[PDB]
């Protein structure tokens, strides 16, 4: 969740720099929603790297 | 208000443990901070709601 802000042009962080970088000339839309009731389990979900 | 001086600011270390809810640079771009150095730095530290 705290990394959603990093999915934007001009941003830095472990995601903006290492896993998903956007162009500074980007045309399009960034859509995000929580998945706390799907992508998480008890004992935690360790399938997202 | 802590004075920070005489050091190397990588901020890559923070990635392994810290996860910020907000990050915001006024003045300078978040991606230029590796390519920059500062005249003086003060860290104003406090807890809010």
């Amino acid at each position: 969740g705290d990394e959603v802000r990093q999915i934007a042009p001009g941003q830095t962080g472990k995601i903006a720099d290492y896993n998903y970088k956007l162009p500074d000339d980007f045309t399009g839309c960034v859509i995000a929603w929580n998945s706390n009731n799907l992508d998480s389990k008890v004992g935690g979900n360790y399938n997202y790297l | 208000r802590k004075r920070i001086s005489n050091c190397v600011a990588d901020y890559s270390v923070l990635y392994n443990s810290a996860s910020f809810s907000t990050f915001k640079c006024y003045g300078v771009s978040p991606t230029k901070l590796n390519d920059l150095c500062f005249t003086n730095v003060y860290a104003d530290s406090f807890v809010i709601r």
